[PDB]
Formats: C-alpha cells, sequence, structure tokens
RNA sequence: GCGAUGAUCACCCAUGGGUGGGUACAAAUGGCAGUCUGACAAGU
C-alpha cells in the first residue's frame, strides 16, 4: 500500500506490507520508533522548487484542489491495474480517486497511526531525503501561507507609511541644516549672495 | 593662515558619520521588512547598503549571484551562501516596485 | 456569515427599542457613534445598540471592536430610522449606548436585557 | 556647571542646593517659633 | 600620576607648536 | 469652584494611574485546587508533602511549591521592618487612588446632574420619601 | 536591588524587590509586545499579567507538572492577539517550539506581526476545527493548550490531540462555564468536562478554579496516555 | 561635492514626497479625496496604527494635533482649541475664523466616518466614491456657512 | 649624563576587579501624560 504525506520540505510518498492492518500493528505494538520507519522507510520523494509564492500557491493547491506537482510526483506510481494508496483527506481523496491516473484511495481511515507515527519518526526520515532542518522551513512557510489566507494587499502598509514621513521629516532637517552649513562656509566667497538668495536648492 | 576650513571640516564630518549611521540604520528597517535576516547576517552599514543594492529582491539567487555577491566584498566569512539559503528560506514581508526603488535609491544614497 | 453580527429578531429589537425609549426618557442613553465610542472610552457605556442600514456599515463596525476590548456588549437593528425613532428624534441615530446609574428604577430591566443579550452571544 | 544637576528651573535649583534648604528650613523653624 | 604628567607635557608642547603654526 | 472639563481630566489621569498601579501589583491566589487520584487506597495515603515533594512553609505557599531537590530579603537594609512597609505602602497608595477616583466620580455625577437640570426639559421636582431629589421630564420628543 | 528567584519550573522566575512580581525572561529586548513593564537585572526580564493571560494565574493559583518545558514543543489553540503565545515563547526559549492557531482576522495580523518578531511563534490562521487543512504545517506537537471559546472544547481538543499530539502528552485547557452553559454550577461543569476528557482518554491529573483573577473559569491539566 | 549631495538630498526628498502621495493613494483613497495626502499621513503618524485612528473618536481627531494646548486649557479653565492638525487641510485654510471651527467639526466628523469606511473596508474598490461624496457634502455645508452673513443688510 | 622651551603638588578585598560618579550619541508600546461640548443652527 502507498501512503502520501505532506511536508514544508515536500512530499513524501512511502510503501508498507499489504494499511489497516500495518496501522493496527503499530498502535498495539508501539510502533513510532526509528526500527518501524526503517521498514517503512521511503518509497517516491519529490521536492517542491525554490519559489516563495509557488510554494505558498502549492500548499493553497493541497488545501483546495490538485495540482500539476502531485501529477508530477503521481506519474508512475502504479505497477498493475490497481494500485491502493492512504490518505488523510476525504475531498483530496476522492479528488485522487476522479484523477486520470484512477488508482484507489484511502480516505481518513485508522490510519492515524501511520500518519502520527511517521509525523513522530520523521526525524529518521531526514536521513532519507531532508537533510537539513524542517523548523525555520515551516516558520517561512506558515508565514508566507497567513499571509496569502489574509488578504494583504502589498500597497496597504501603516508602518511603512509611518516610517516614511518620519524620513521625510527627517531629511526636510538634515536638508535645512546641511544649508546652512554650505551657506556660511559660501559666505567666504559671498555673504552677499547668501543673503539676497534665501532657497538652500538655489543656492 | 585661513582656518575656517578646518573648523567646518571638522564640524561636516561630525554631521556626516551621525547622518551615515542614522540613514543606513533606516536603510537596515526598510530593507529588515523585506528580509531582517539579512540585518542579523550583515552588521557593516555601508556593505549592508551595497548588498541592498545588489540584491534588491531576494527571489533573484542564482550561482553567478553567489560569484558577483561574494565578489561583494568576500566568501570566507560565510556570508554569501548563508544569505542565499536565508533569503531562500526567508519570512520576510514582500513590498512594492516602489518601496523597492525607494529603498535601493536609498541605499544608493548612503554609499554615495 | 456577514459583517453584521448580533442582529435580533423582531420581538427582541422591539423590546430593547422599549428600554431605549425609556432610558432616554430618563436620561440614560447617548446619541451618536462618536459619542457611544467617547462613553466607550469614558467606560460608563454599559451596553450599545447600533444600525444595520447605515452609510456603511464600516463606520458602526469600528465599535464592537471595542466593545470585545472593554467587555461591554453590544447588538444590531435593522433600521436606523427606527433607532432614532426609539431615540426620539427627528433625525435617525445609527449607534445609542446604555450609561450605567445605580439609582435608576429600570435598572432590573437593563440587567434583564443583559441576561437575554449575553445568551444572544 | 553639570548634566545630572541641570534643571529647568532657578527656584528648582533652589531647592536642589542643601546649604540653602538647611538655612531655610532652620531660619523658618526659628521664625515660626517667634511668630507662634 | 604620570598619564596627567605626560598630558601636561604634550599640552606644553602644542602649545608651542600651535605658537609656531600660528606665527 | 470647579467643573467637569478639569474633573473629567482629573478623572482620566487618576484612572491610567490606577491601571499603572494595578498592573504592578501582585495578589495572592486563593482557588480551590483539587487532584484527580486513580485508586482509594492512594487516597487514603494522599499526603500534599508526597505528592508536592515539598515542605510545610512549601505547601502552605501555593506560588513557591519548590521540590526538595530544588531546595537541595536581607541583601536590603533593615529586612523585617522596611520592605515589608514598601509594600503595604505602595498597597495604600494604590488604596487611596482607588478611594479619591470613587469621590470625584461622584462629584462629576452631581455635577452633570446639575448641569442637565439646567439644560434642558419641561420639569416637575418630584421628591421622593427618603428625602432625596429627582427631575420628571415630560415624555416629548426633542426636535 | 532586585534579587531573582528561579521558579519550580524551568523557565518562569520571580522578582522580589521593591514590588513582587512573577516574571520570565526576553526574547526581543526592549520590546513590549502588549504594553507590559520590563525589568534590567544584567539580564532582561519580562513579568506576565493574570488577568489579561490566565496562564499567568494558573502557575501563580498553583499547578503540580507544567508540561511546556524549555526543550519542548507546545501548540496555542485560540491564541487571540498573542499576549501569551509570547510569554510561552519566552519560556520555552530558542530550543521550543510554539504553534499558534486563530481564526479571527485582526488579532491574526497582530499574531502575524508577533510572529515577524519571535520565529518561537509559528502562525497559524487556518481554522482550528479542521486539522487537516493545516496538517503540513504542524507536526508532532508536545503539549496542547486551549483558550478557545466554543462549547465543543473537548472534542476540538481530542481532535488536536489525536492528530497532534505525541503518545504520553500534554493536554491543558481552559473551561468557562458562562460560555458553556452559564446556567448551572461551575462544579458539575468541570466535572462534567472532567467525563469529557475521560471519554476522549484524557487522563486528567488536576484541574484548578481561577477565583481571585477571573470569574468562573478553569484550568484542566492532564496526560495522553495510549494513542496512536 | 557638497552642493552636488545638497541638490541630490532636495531631488530624493521631491521623488520621496511623490512616492508618500503615491503610498497614501495606495492606503487611504478617501482620506486622500477628502482632506489631502499630508495631514492624512500626519494623523495616522500621530495615532500610529490606522485600526487605533478608527477606534479614536471625532473630537480625538479634531484636537488630534494640540494634545498640550488641550489638556493645558482643560487644566487651567480656559478655552479648548479646536484645530488641532486638521487646520494645515486646504479647506480650513480656506475658511477663516468661526467659519474655520465649525469646517474643522464637520470635516473631523466627516472624516472619522470616512475613516473608519477606509479602514474597515474588507473589501474596497479605492475608486473615491466616498471621499469625494462626503467632500461635496462639506462643499456644501461650507458654501452656506459662507453664504450666512452676520451684519444687517 | 635634569629644569621656565616648566622642577614639585570614594570603598572593599593583595601592583587586579566590583561599587560610585562624570563625558557624547542612540532606542524605549519607559514616566511627566490626561484625548473638548453634544440638539439644535439659518431664512420666512
Amino acid at each position: 500500500a502507498y501512503v502520501l504525506t505532506e511536508t514544508s520540505a515536500g512530499y513524501a510518498l512511502l510503501k508498507a506490507s499489504d494499511k489497516i492492518y500495518k496501522s493496527s500493528s503499530l498502535i498495539q505494538d508501539l510502533d513510532s520508533s526509528d526500527k518501524v520507519l526503517k521498514e517503512f522507510k521511503i518509497a517516491a520523494f519529490s521536492k517542491f522548487n525554490s519559489a516563495a509564492n509557488a510554494l505558498e500557491e502549492a500548499n493553497s493547491i493541497i488545501e483546495g484542489k490538485v495540482s500539476s506537482q502531485l501529477e508530477k510526483l503521481l506519474e508512475e506510481i502504479k505497477k498493475d491495474k490497481k494500485s491502493t494508496l492512504i490518505v488523510s483527506e476525504t475531498k483530496l481523496a476522492n479528488a485522487i480517486n476522479k484523477l486520470g491516473l484512477n488508482f484507489n484511495v484511502v480516505s481518513d481511515a485508522v490510519t492515524l497511526d501511520i500518519y502520527r507515527a511517521i509525523k513522530e519518526y520523521l526525524p529518521e526520515l531526514l536521513p532519507g531525503m531532508s537533510d537539513n532542518d524542517l523548523s525555520k522551513m515551516s516558520l517561512g512557510l506558515a508565514h508566507s501561507i497567513g499571509r496569502h489566507k489574509l488578504k494583504f494587499s502589498a500597497d496597504k502598509v501603516d508602518v511603512m507609511i509611518i516610517q516614511a514621513i518620519a524620513l521625510l521629516d527627517d531629511l526636510d532637517k538634515e536638508l535645512n541644516t546641511y544649508a546652512m552649513r554650505c551657506k556660511e562656509w559660501y559666505g567666504w566667497h559671498f555673504p552677499e549672495l547668501a543673503k539676497i538668495v534665501t532657497d538652500s536648492v538655489a543656492y | 593662515k585661513n582656518d575656517n576650513h578646518i573648523i567646518q571640516a571638522i564640524a561636516l564630518l561630525d554631521q556626516l558619520d551621525k547622518d551615515i549611521n542614522t540613514f543606513a540604520m533606516r536603510v537596515k528597517e526598510w530593507y529588515g521588512w523585506h528580509f531582517p535576516e539579512l540585518a542579523k547576517l550583515v552588521p557593516d552599514n555601508y556593505t549592508f547598503a551595497k548588498l541592498v543594492l545588489f540584491i534588491k529582491d531576494k527571489a533573484s539567487l542564482n550561482d553567478d549571484s553567489l560569484h558577483d555577491l561574494a565578489a561583494l566584498l568576500n566568501e570566507d566569512s560565510g556570508i554569501a551562501q548563508r544569505v542565499i539559503d536565508n533569503a531562500r528560506i526567508s519570512m520576510g514581508q514582500d513590498i512594492s516596485e516602489t518601496d523597492m526603488e525607494n529603498v535601493c535609491v536609498f541605499a544608493q544614497r548612503v554609499a554615495s | 456569515n456577514p459583517k453584521a453580527f448580533p442582529l435580533a429578531d423582531a420581538a427582541l429589537t422591539q423590546q430593547i427599542l422599549d428600554v431605549v425609549q425609556q432610558a432616554a426618557n430618563l436620561r440614560q442613553l447617548k446619541k451618536g457613534a462618536n459619542e457611544a465610542t467617547k462613553t466607550l472610552n469614558r467606560g460608563i457605556s454599559e451596553f450599545i445598540i447600533m444600525a444595520a442600514d447605515c452609510e456603511p456599515i464600516e463606520i458602526l463596525l469600528h465599535l464592537p471592536l471595542l466593545c470585545e476590548d472593554k467587555n461591554v456588549p453590544y447588538v444590531f437593528v435593522p433600521s436606523r430610522v427606527a433607532l432614532g425613532r426609539a431615540c426620539g428624534v427627528s433625525r435617525p441615530v445609527i449607534a445609542a449606548s446604555i450609561t450605567t446609574n445605580d439609582a435608576s428604577a429600570i435598572k432590573t430591566q437593563i440587567y434583564a436585557v443583559k441576561d437575554k443579550i449575553e445568551t444572544l452571544l | 556647571m553639570n548634566r545630572k544637576e541641570r534643571k529647568s528651573t532657578i527656584l528648582e535649583t533652589l531647592m536642589g542646593d542643601e546649604a540653602s534648604n538647611k538655612y531655610f528650613k532652620r531660619k523658618y523653624n526659628e521664625i515660626q517659633e517667634k511668630s507662634t | 600620576k604620570n598619564k596627567g604628567r605626560i598630558s601636561r607635557y604634550l599640552a606644553n608642547k602644542c602649545s608651542m607648536a600651535s605658537r609656531i603654526d600660528n606665527y | 469652584t470647579q467643573d467637569s472639563n478639569y474633573v473629567r481630566t482629573l478623572r482620566q489621569i487618576e484612572l491610567k494611574k490606577l491601571e499603572k498601579g494595578a498592573k504592578q501589583l501582585m495578589f495572592k491566589s486563593s482557588g480551590n485546587h483539587t487532584i484527580f487520584v486513580d485508586s482509594r487506597e492512594k487516597m487514603n495515603e494522599f499526603t500534599p508533602e508526597k505528592f508536592f515533594n515539598t515542605t510545610s512553609e512549601m505547601v502552605n505557599r501555593s506560588e513557591n511549591r519548590l521540590t526538595k531537590d530544588q531546595l537541595a530579603n536581607a541583601s536590603s537594609i533593615m529586612p523585617k521592618e522596611s520592605l515589608d512597609k514598601k509594600k503595604l505602602k505602595k498597597f495604600k497608595q494604590v488604596k487611596q487612588h482607588l478611594q479619591r477616583e470613587t469621590q470625584l466620580k461622584q462629584v462629576q455625577q452631581r455635577m452633570d446632574a446639575q448641569r442637565e437640570l439646567l439644560k434642558k426639559g419641561s420639569k416637575k421636582k418630584i421628591v421622593d420619601s427618603s428625602g432625596k431629589i429627582s427631575f420628571k421630564w415630560k415624555k416629548q420628543r426633542k426636535r | 536591588k532586585v534579587v531573582i528567584e528561579p521558579h519550580r519550573h524551568a523557565g518562569v522566575y520571580i522578582a522580589r524587590g521593591k514590588e513582587d512580581l512573577l516574571v520570565t525572561k526576553n526574547m526581543a529586548p526592549g520590546e513590549s509586545v502588549y504594553g507590559e513593564k520590563r525589568i534590567s537585572v544584567k539580564v532582561e526580564y519580562r513579568v506576565w499579567n493574570p488577568f489579561r493571560s490566565k496562564l499567568a494565574a494558573g502557575i501563580m493559583g498553583g499547578l503540580d507538572e507544567l508540561f511546556i518545558a524549555p526543550g519542548k514543543k507546545v501548540l496555542y489553540l485560540g491564541a487571540a492577539s498573542g499576549t501569551s503565545v509570547s510569554h510561552v515563547s519566552d519560556v520555552v526559549g530558542p530550543e521550543g517550539v510554539v504553534y499558534a492557531v486563530e481564526f479571527s482576522h485582526r488579532p491574526g495580523r497582530e499574531l502575524i506581526s508577533m510572529a515577524k518578531k519571535r520565529p518561537n511563534i509559528i502562525p497559524i490562521i487556518e481554522d482550528a476545527r479542521h486539522p487537516q487543512k493545516y496538517r503540513m504545517l504542524i507536526g508532532m506537537v508536545d503539549c496542547v493548550f486551549a483558550d478557545v471559546a466554543q462549547p465543543d472544547q473537548a472534542r476540538i481538543i481530542a481532535l488536536n490531540s489525536h492528530m497532534f499530539l505525541k503518545d504520553q502528552g500534554g493536554v491543558v485547557i481552559s473551561i468557562k462555564a458562562n460560555c458553556i452553559d452559564s446556567t448551572v454550577d461551575a462544579e458539575t461543569v468541570f466535572a462534567r468536562e472532567v467525563q469529557k476528557l475521560r471519554e476522549e482518554r484524557i487522563k486528567p491529573l488536576e484541574q484548578l478554579t481561577l477565583e481571585p483573577y477571573e470569574r468562573d473559569h478553569c484550568i484542566v491539566v492532564g496526560r495522553y496516555m495510549r494513542s496512536g | 561635492a557638497l552642493a552636488e549631495q545638497i541638490v541630490e538630498f532636495a531631488a530624493y526628498r521631491e521623488q520621496l514626497s511623490n512616492y508618500l502621495s503615491a503610498r497614501m493613494k495606495a492606503i487611504a483613497p478617501n482620506l486622500t479625496q477628502l482632506v489631502g495626502e499630508l495631514v492624512g499621513a500626519r494623523l495616522i503618524a500621530h495615532s500610529g496604527s490606522l485600526i487605533s485612528l478608527a477606534k479614536s473618536p471625532a473630537s480625538t481627531i479634531q484636537i488630534l494635533g494640540a494634545e498640550k494646548a488641550l489638556f493645558r486649557a482643560l487644566k487651567t479653565k480656559h478655552d479648548t482649541p479646536k484645530y488641532g492638525l486638521l487646520y494645515h487641510a486646504s479647506l480650513v485654510g480656506q475658511a477663516t475664523g468661526k467659519n474655520k471651527g465649525k469646517i474643522a467639526r464637520v470635516l473631523a466628523a466627516k472624516a472619522a466616518v470616512s475613516l473608519r469606511y477606509d479602514a474597515l473596508a474588507e473589501d474596497r474598490d479605492d475608486s473615491g466614491d466616498i471621499g469625494l461624496e462626503s467632500r461635496a457634502k462639506v462643499e456644501n455645508r461650507l458654501s452656506q456657512l459662507e453664504g450666512r452673513d452676520l451684519r444687517t443688510t
């Protein structure tokens, strides 16, 4: 059986010995550990690319639909005319039932055992495909998904406008004092010009 | 025998150093809104303004980008590879192109 | 789920407008959205009645936020013309505020609608 | 003079001056005893 | 102590140098 | 002598002073903490000393119930009489802010009563049998 | 001038100076996130407020086993405006990680600002009722805290604990009788929600009513045993 | 080279002011239709956040600028200041005297209304409709107040 | 192998540090510090 799994670093697919009885054996024999994750280490992995907006839209299509990254992961899963795969989303389950490769999928069944245990020993799956820490990855991806889930018109930023008007005031003050500086220094050659003109820019 | 050139030179150098650090920390704020880990990675304000001018946007991370941003001061401090990894996995807020041009012109102002 | 949060049914709306007239008669109700914000800042508004048919809902949607800040509940009326009529004034008020006064003979009524309003929220 | 003693009122620097303070309280107790 | 001595010494020498650079 | 504007300014002044003070203060807890035990024999031998692995004062103080392995005011001058006086002094200043705020609320309420009575209405002065004063406005829509 | 005393839980302390205070460390130095005052003793410390964060009132109210440690990970459900997720980020430090979840919009924006300030906070603007909608973002939490104001509190915590807690996990909940029943006694309310946690397999070790700081409020602390 | 620095500062400050006008039109377009980009950003900078300014009532917006004279005069029993920050709007500049006072009142109130719309409009077409219609309202009140005279004919 | 071009002139622990103080700059959602009134106005 297959297990499709979502992580902040990619899309991981696992083989298991034919499932529901494998989930049962996991939960009754306490298989949250490295031994069981080496019995089911990896079957088929895919990184998504290094584009933040693209991976944000990718998690949005994970929440809603099925995507082309899922196609290029799901191109050669089947060996015969019947292949089973376990997921935890029911709408995504029926979506990959009505998908073109038409392999049979199980919805959110009792394999919370499977998903919770391979998420517990996902640190053992990290020497498999993702030789890094996924904490800052989940940090950045969660920030991007929140940033999209709230509307976030990118032109309406109050801290930007307040920093901008503050810096406008600072540039006015600095222009005035450097104006006085260059005026008194150029008083060495032209005090009459310095008194008869008043504009810093014209000076 | 004139000496006010020396005097105004002292005064203008003092004011100039003060305005350098103020406008450079303002560059630091204006690009820490887009990438705060740049402000956590490179502490030098002058090289910060130059690095903002080069990395306008944190999306353009290429191997030639590694090369020219390593020609920007160095490789041995790990700044190039570390800032490419941090701008790849950055949580920084995206801004508009007018804000971007504003921040780059401000960093050019700091450099000049 | 629109932004028009709690809006009562017909009989409930009727009875709060009746406490609106009796508090306006006993001078226990203040008038206006800016004045309602003022007594919110004062800490003497006991609860808030607002409209739904204003230009637009937002200038009185600024009030529920401070309501949840200063734990002072609120509800909506469908007609601001009806709200100004229970206020007893020629112009349609869109936001009115029931204040606090310990020597008020209608306080049992206000604490009653307070129970009903909290069960609505 | 100072920075941590640079204060915005000469009355306030008179109260900061302690010899004037004890001089004032001494002569004040004196003349209030003379009054009472 | 000798820091102040060095300061006074350099103050006298810088006074003489200010004199010669002024006149 | 004084008006609603100045007393309202004072009201906001001292309410924000109360808010900062009550944010600064510290209140000891008193709750019905209950522990849920599996077995009735462990109920019968249940002792807070063994359960909290504490001491006597450590179990009477619900704040600092430190473990005995973690066990395993004299820095300030006059500890037994002056620091407690300072804490109790801060507490009394908060209480006095409360009292002056309520007295000032009474001033403001009487002044707004006189102001509204002078302001507007077709009024009928009613006396209530506790010696109290009130005014009944006639029922009329103001234009 | 101000003595610091380390409390029995790792990460929390007590300031004994002119005033007694319950304090924690700071992660953003010189940055009060909601207006509370900070002290320098030097190491920078920030005090907790019970009325603003009942979590501060619980450890002040007496708590046996608090499952939020420095080297741990905690989920926060009902993170309205973050005034407590900042403090739990301070108590877990860099080693720990807190996942704040909140549905509403403007406290969500405050929470994004606070997650910008603090990397220990991970933001989830996704709804708490469906955990599969954000199952990608959070992985195998050690302890969970609930401050949500919904009547299906033990049920939604049962979903989040089944899907997101590790075995032998920690479940700590704030429960409000005025929100769920508002007509019957607080004690039978708390007994009934204990029975609900027992039906949802949470084994409750203790509970504490929050009488001097709030009104008719309870915190419950329990272990999550025997789940896969 | 110093004069080069100066003219570069001046040109950059002019470009910055144009960028600020664009930013204010992007953030609060109805406030740009009502009171002005500069004074709107000044009210924003005083209040801090736009949500805080929407939380603030109308009298707070009217006397947001002269808080010193406000709290002073309320403390020592004098006339409360009546313009604050919004005096530098072109409308109050065009007004005169007690006309300035009444236009300050109605302009603070209308700016509070349309500012609340701008701050709490989750969807917003960014056209300028509410600011334009409220500005026409203030224009009509201004023309009525200017037509109302004081000396007997 | 001298000198007017200038001789000489707060604590604790044993030539080390802590306290205390003074000098310039920067930050504070640190304190001073508290956001006016509210139904009528104008012509007939």
